[PDB]
């Protein structure tokens, strides 16, 4: 959902108060990913035990 | 309703077009070089003729 993928050009364009808008969408969907690299590797670590 | 505990008040006078600079975020003539509100500023601005 951010303009761009890239943390340094969100910062580098626009305005403080703008950014935090666009940064905060990557650090979301980024902290979902882990949240499901996670979740799988938790439950296949329960089909190797 | 909601009171705080220590209130600062800026008392000072600005020139028209120059009063859309001071707010959190904004930048120019005057958020630049003299008088300059911080980005998560949290207070009332006031003005009159």
């Amino acid at each position: 959902g951010a303009i761009s993928s890239v943390l340094n050009d969100i910062l580098s364009r626009l305005d403080p108060p703008e950014a935090e808008v666009q940064i905060d969408r990557l650090i979301t969907g980024r902290l979902q990913s882990l949240q499901t690299y996670v979740t799988q590797q938790l439950i296949r670590a329960a089909e190797i035990r | 309703d909601l009171c705080f505990t220590n209130v600062y008040a800026d008392s000072f006078v600005i020139r028209g077009d120059e009063v859309r600079q001071i707010a959190p975020g904004q930048t120019g003539k005057i958020a630049d070089y003299n008088y300059k509100l911080p980005d998560d500023f949290t207070g009332c601005v006031i003005a009159w003729n």
